[PDB]
């Protein structure tokens, strides 16, 4: 029948928090 | 020693500390304070399931349902696996 559905949403970011 | 700031939450963190925060309204990420003289943070979704279909963020072990593209119910569970991964059965 149906196999498993694998999904991903992988990400990373950087940000500064002092001006 | 140095700190990073979350001006939206009124919180602060020291270098190496990790915390969760919202991202783009409905997503969740895990942030770590790097510092580097600018309160610099690195944030990742690798331990979370940010499912665009439902515009909901899930933690490892959380379950939800949604449809496929032909009216079938899918049962999903957040597994993480260091890859922001989840698995659904149709």
């Amino acid at each position: 029948k149906n196999g498993p559905i694998i999904q991903n949403n992988k990400f990373e970011y950087k940000e500064d928090t002092i001006k | 020693a140095e700190k990073c700031f979350d001006h939206a939450a009124g919180t602060s963190y020291v270098v190496g500390e990790t915390w969760e925060k919202p991202y783009q309204g409905w997503m969740m990420v895990d942030c770590t304070c790097l510092g580097e003289g600018s309160g610099r943070i690195t944030c990742t979704s690798r331990n979370r399931c940010n499912d665009q279909d439902t515009r909901t963020s899930y933690r490892i072990g959380d379950t939800w349902s949604k449809k496929d593209n032909r009216g079938n119910l899918l049962q999903c569970i957040c597994t993480g696996n260091g890859r922001g991964e989840w698995k659904c059965e149709r």
